[PDB]
């Protein structure tokens, strides 16, 4: 997806392939890590402008469904009930009312 | 390069030279300059009667310094009584016009058409519309004799007449 | 031979390999009446370091060639203005201690040389191989002819590294003497 | 016959990320690979957010130092303490308030940009008024309209620099430096 | 190079040392470039040189702040300490403007800096006895200039 024109490599063929790129970027060895948060560590052959974001990938749906968590949603519901107790003491206070 | 719309009588292919050699795109540009003059003659000849007769002298021109529009010297006088920052304003509007609308050059346009919707002409087809073209050029270059006539009688005696 | 960044790039890069030549076959060694190879403390022996090394140098030496001409050049002509004036700076080197800081003229100048060095980074580190160190494209009156390419590329060298040292009597020597161009007592 | 070296750096390639965006492909400036590390998308986003409100505030600032003032004894302030007097006056928070609504549909609109749930440029919102029709008068439009926001931006920055360094209205032409 | 233009007609091939007996097109490219730019800014030197002598001082004041109207400042080397210095900068940044840009040019011809100020193309032989005829100008600028600079140096300024 993201790499849609690497020409990614594997370490079989690491001294091999040499068709560089759409652009003129080497090719790049895959390496199959087994850590879960990086599968996959990609190596390069030389120079290369290759562009990796350094942002992370998040997207609506799943940020609301964190936000959807029992967690975020009692910890919301009690800090607006929270501060309208306290700007009802700002607004009314001393219940003279009462 | 004798028979393209200058062909009035009393002179017909004026030569001096400048006309040899058969260079298309000299024409092409030679005319544009010359036209591109005498839309700006016409309107400097105007600019230089009408606010002598007419006299509409409107409003005020610089509120903060004054300068009220009926108190500018007409003529050469001028350049120096309107301020600096209106004459600025004038030149880069007229820059806008002359690389944003009216007067963007493309090349495969003529000698001098481009988007004229604003007012000018906007005819169709020939015959009357190559007599008015016609009539265009030969009002322009009236126009250019008399407007540097205008500027030399201006200078020379004290004033614009 | 100077191949264009353009196309030099494409072997550009950490080389992992060895050349085999005295620093990895780069210009500065061949002397006057032969060959010069120095480095004693085999610095240049670690073969994946060396396009960063004559990027130093060169860098180095394209300062110290504009430095030294910078101690010599305000003890005969100032920049028209009293701040300038032999009056208020009258050595060349109490300079980066009057026009500095709040000052506003030593301090544009770090700006704008930080400016262009981390805009002129990337090529120190990637891009940077064996070949094209030192080499920012402007190549004007370089000549075309591989041995003659060699001899500025060794006339540019020379004249930094003389400058580097040139530099390092100028100020040691103005400082101790307070003195004009001509750093004798 | 190599990469395709940036214009602008003539000594660095041209990032993949400046291929086929306004500006761009005409210069190429970005040597500190800035769009190497950042989603091209949300780069130009910012840039032309960044030029709108530059050429919006620094026509302000001229306006202000030039004397053009709201009918209110309350604006008889110099543009340098109008931020200050204006918030304690209250419109800098309704402004606020108000930019904050537009920010949140602009916010709105990168989400759903970003996912692709809709077909936005980076800086597209709708507006279609003196844009041209031909696609290369529309590509050019976008190129000025960048040229102006980065001019505006540093112009800005030079207007606000020079103004809190010498007390002085906009053109700080007499000045003493 | 025998037909790259500058051979008029008072000599021909004028080139003594040889520095160009080499087929360096690129050399030779460079130098003729460098030729014509000289010619061009000799041009305007020298015509900067006579004028604000003989007439033509500029009506307003250089540096408003400073009080420095143009027709205070000396007429040539010596001016370069009443000009301003920021006004330097300004002529120097000007000029990279137009010799960098609007007139930065590259595999094209000599020096047809494209741009220029109006965008036109000649044609025939009218071309070249024009082209030759500004190298002959600009060779006799850059030997006028050097001697108005070298004289007034050793002459004070003026008659
Ligand atoms: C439903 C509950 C509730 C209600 C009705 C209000 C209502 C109000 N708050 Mg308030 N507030 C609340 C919860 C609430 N707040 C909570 C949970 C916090 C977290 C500490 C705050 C923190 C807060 C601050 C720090 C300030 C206000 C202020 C105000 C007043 C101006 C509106 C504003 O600034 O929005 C309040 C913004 C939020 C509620 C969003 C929080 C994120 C307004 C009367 C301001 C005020 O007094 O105006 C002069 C002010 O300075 N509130
Ligand atoms: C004795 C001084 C000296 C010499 C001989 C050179 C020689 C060279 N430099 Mg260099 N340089 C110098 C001082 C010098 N430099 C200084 C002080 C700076 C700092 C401003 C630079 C900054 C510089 C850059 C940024 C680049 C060069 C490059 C080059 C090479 C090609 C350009 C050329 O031939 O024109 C120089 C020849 C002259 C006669 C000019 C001397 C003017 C006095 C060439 C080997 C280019 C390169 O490496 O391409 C291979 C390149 O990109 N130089
Ligand atoms: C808020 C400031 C800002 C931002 C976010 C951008 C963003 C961008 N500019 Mg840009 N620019 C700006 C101000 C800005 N500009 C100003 C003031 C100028 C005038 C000098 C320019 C002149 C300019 C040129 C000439 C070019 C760009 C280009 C670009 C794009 C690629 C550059 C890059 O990697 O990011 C730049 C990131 C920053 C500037 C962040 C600031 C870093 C500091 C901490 C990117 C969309 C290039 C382009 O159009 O390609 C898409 C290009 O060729 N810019
Ligand atoms: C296109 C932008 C632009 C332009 C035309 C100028 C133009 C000028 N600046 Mg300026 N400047 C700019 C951007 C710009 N600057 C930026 C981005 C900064 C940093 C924020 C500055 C900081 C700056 C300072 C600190 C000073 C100037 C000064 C000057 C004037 C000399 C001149 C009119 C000087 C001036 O006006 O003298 C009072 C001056 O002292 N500028
Ligand atoms: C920067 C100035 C400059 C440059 C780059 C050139 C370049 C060129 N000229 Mg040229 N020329 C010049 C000035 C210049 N000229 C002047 C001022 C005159 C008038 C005398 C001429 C008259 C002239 C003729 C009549 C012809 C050329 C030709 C040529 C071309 C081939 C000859 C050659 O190799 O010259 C290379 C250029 C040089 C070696 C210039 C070096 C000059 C040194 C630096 C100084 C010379 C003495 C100087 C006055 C000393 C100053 C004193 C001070 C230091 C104390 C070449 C492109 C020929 C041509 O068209 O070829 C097809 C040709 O027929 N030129
Ligand atoms: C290489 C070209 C060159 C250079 C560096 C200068 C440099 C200078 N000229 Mg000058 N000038 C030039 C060509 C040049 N001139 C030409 C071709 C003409 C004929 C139109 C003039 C006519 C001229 C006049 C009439 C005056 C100057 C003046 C000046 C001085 C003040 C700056 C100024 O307002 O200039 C303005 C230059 C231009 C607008 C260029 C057109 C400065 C030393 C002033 C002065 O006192 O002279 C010492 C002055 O009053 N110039
Ligand atoms: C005030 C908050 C402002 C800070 C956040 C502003 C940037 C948010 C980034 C954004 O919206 O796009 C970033 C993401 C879009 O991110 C998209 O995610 C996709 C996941 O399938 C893919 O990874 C796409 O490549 C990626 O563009 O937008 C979000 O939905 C952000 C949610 C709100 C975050 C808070
Ligand atoms: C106190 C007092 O009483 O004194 C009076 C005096 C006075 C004179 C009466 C005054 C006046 C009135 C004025 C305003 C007089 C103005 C005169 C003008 C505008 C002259 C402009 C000429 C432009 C030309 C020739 C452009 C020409 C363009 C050309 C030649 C193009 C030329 C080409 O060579 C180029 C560039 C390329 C070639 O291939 C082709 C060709 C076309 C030949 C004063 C100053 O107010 C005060
Ligand atoms: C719609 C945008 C616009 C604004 C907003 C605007 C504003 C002002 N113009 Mg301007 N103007 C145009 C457009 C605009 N002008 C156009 C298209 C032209 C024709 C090309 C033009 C011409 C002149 C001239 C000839 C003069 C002038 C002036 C002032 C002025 C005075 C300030 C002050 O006196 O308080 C202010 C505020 C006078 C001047 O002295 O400016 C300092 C003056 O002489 N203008
Ligand atoms: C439209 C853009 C523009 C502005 C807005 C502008 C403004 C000022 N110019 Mg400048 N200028 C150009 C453009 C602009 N100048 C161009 C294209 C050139 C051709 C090379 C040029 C030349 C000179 C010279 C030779 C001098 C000069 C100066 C001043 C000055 C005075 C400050 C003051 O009054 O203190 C101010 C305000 C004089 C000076 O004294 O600078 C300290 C002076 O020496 N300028
Ligand atoms: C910033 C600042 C200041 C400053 C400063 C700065 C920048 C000071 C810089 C000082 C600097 C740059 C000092 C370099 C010395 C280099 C040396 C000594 C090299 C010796 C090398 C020797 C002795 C040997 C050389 C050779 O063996 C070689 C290598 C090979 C042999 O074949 C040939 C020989 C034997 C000859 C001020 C202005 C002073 C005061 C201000 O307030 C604050």
């Amino acid at each position: 997806a993201e790499t849609e024109e690497g020409l990614i490599i594997k370490p079989e063929e690491a001294g091999k392939i040499t068709s560089r790129d759409k652009n003129n970027n080497p090719p790049r060895i895959v390496v199959k890590t087994n850590d879960w948060d990086i599968p996959e560590y990609q190596l390069s052959t030389g120079a290369s402008n290759q562009v990796s974001y350094i942002t992370p990938v998040v997207e609506s749906e799943d940020i609301k469904a964190w936000l959807s968590l029992n967690v975020n949603f009692f910890s919301i519901i009690i800090l607006f009930t929270v501060g309208g107790l306290i700007e009802i003491q700002r607004f009314f206070p001393d219940t003279l009312y009462w | 390069e004798s028979e393209r719309g200058a062909q009035p009588p009393f002179g017909f292919w004026d030569p001096l030279g400048l006309s040899a050699d058969g260079d298309v795109a000299t024409f092409k540009r030679r005319r544009a300059s010359e036209i591109k003059h005498g839309r700006i003659a016409m309107l400097a000849a105007m600019g230089y009667m009408t606010p002598e007769i007419t006299g509409k002298f409107p409003g005020y021109l610089s509120p903060s310094t004054g300068v009220k529009y009926a108190d500018i010297p007409n003529g050469l006088a001028a350049i120096s009584k309107v301020p600096v920052v209106g004459w600025l304003q004038i030149f880069a509007w007229t820059a806008v016009c002359e690389l944003w609308e009216d007067q963007v050059p493309g090349t495969p346009g003529h000698e001098g058409e481009f988007c004229f919707k604003a007012f000018k002409v906007t005819s169709d087809a020939p015959e009357t519309r190559e007599t008015k073209l016609a009539s265009e050029l030969a009002n322009g270059r009236l126009a250019m004799m008399a407007i540097i006539g205008l500027f030399f009688q201006d200078g020379l005696t004290g004033s614009a007449y | 031979a100077r191949r264009e960044l353009a196309v030099a790039y494409e072997d550009a890069g950490i080389d992992l390999m060895d050349n085999g030549k005295f620093a990895q076959g780069l210009v500065g060694a061949e002397a006057a009446f032969g060959r010069y190879e120095f480095d004693p403390i085999g610095f240049s022996k670690y073969t994946e370091l060396v396009p960063w090394f004559r990027e130093a140098e060169l860098k180095h030496g394209r300062i110290a060639m504009l430095a030294w001409l910078g101690l010599v050049v305000p003890d005969f002509v100032r920049i028209p203005g009293e701040a300038y004036s032999f009056e208020a700076v009258p050595r060349v080197i109490d300079a980066h201690d009057a026009l500095n800081a709040d000052a506003g003229p030593n301090f544009q100048i770090i700006l704008f040389i930080s400016i262009v060095e981390l805009c002129c980074a990337k090529k120190v580190f990637e891009w940077n191989s064996v070949e094209t160190a030192g080499d920012y494209n402007l190549t004007r009156l370089f000549p075309e002819d591989d041995e003659a390419q060699k001899q500025m590329r060794i006339a540019e060298l020379k004249n930094g590294r003389l400058a580097m040292i040139a530099f390092g009597g100028a100020v040691t020597q103005a400082v101790i003497t307070g003195k004009p161009f001509p750093w004798t007592f | 016959g190599g990469y395709k070296m940036s214009k602008a750096v003539p000594f660095l390639p041209m990032s993949p990320a400046l291929e086929g965006y306004v500006g761009a492909e005409e210069e190429g400036f970005d040597p500190m690979g800035f769009s190497l590390a950042l989603d091209i998308r949300w780069l130009r986003e910012a840039e032309l957010k960044h030029g709108r409100i530059c050429m919006l505030a620094t026509v302000g600032w001229i306006a202000t130092d030039l004397g053009m003032r709201l009918p209110g004894p309350a604006y008889q302030v110099s543009t340098l303490e109008a931020h200050d007097a204006m918030v304690k006056f209250g419109p800098m928070a309704q402004i606020l308030i108000w930019l904050g609504i537009i920010e949140v549909f602009s916010f709105l609109a990168i989400t759903n940009m970003m996912e692709g749930t809709t077909d936005r440029q980076p800086g597209d919102y709708g507006l279609r008024r003196l844009y041209p029709k031909d696609e290369e008068g529309q590509y050019e439009m976008q190129l000025k309209e960048l040229r102006n926001g980065r001019l505006a931006m540093l112009a800005f920055s030079g207007i606000v620099t020079t103004a809190v360094l010498t007390g002085r209205t906009w053109p700080f032409x007499x000045x003493x430096x | 190079f025998e037909n790259e233009l500058g051979v008029q007609a008072p000599t021909g091939f004028w080139d003594p040392l040889g520095f160009a007996k080499d087929g360096s097109m690129k050399a030779f490219k460079r130098r003729r470039a460098s030729e014509i730019k000289h010619g061009r800014i000799a041009m305007l030197a020298t015509m900067g040189y006579i004028t604000p002598e003989l007439t033509g001082k500029f009506p307003g004041l250089l540096s408003p702040s400073m009080g420095l109207k143009y027709e205070d400042i000396p007429n040539g080397l010596g001016a370069i300490s009443k000009v301003p210095a920021v006004g330097w900068a300004q002529i120097l940044a000007y000029t990279f403007y137009c010799e960098q840009s609007q007139d930065q040019s590259e595999g094209s011809a000599g020096e047809a800096g494209d741009f220029g100020k109006v965008l036109t193309s000649k044609d025939e032989e009218g071309l070249k006895r024009k082209l030759n005829s500004e190298l002959a100008n600009g060779r006799l600028a850059m030997m006028a200039i050097i001697g108005m600079f070298f004289q007034d140096g050793l002459t004070g300024s003026a008659w």
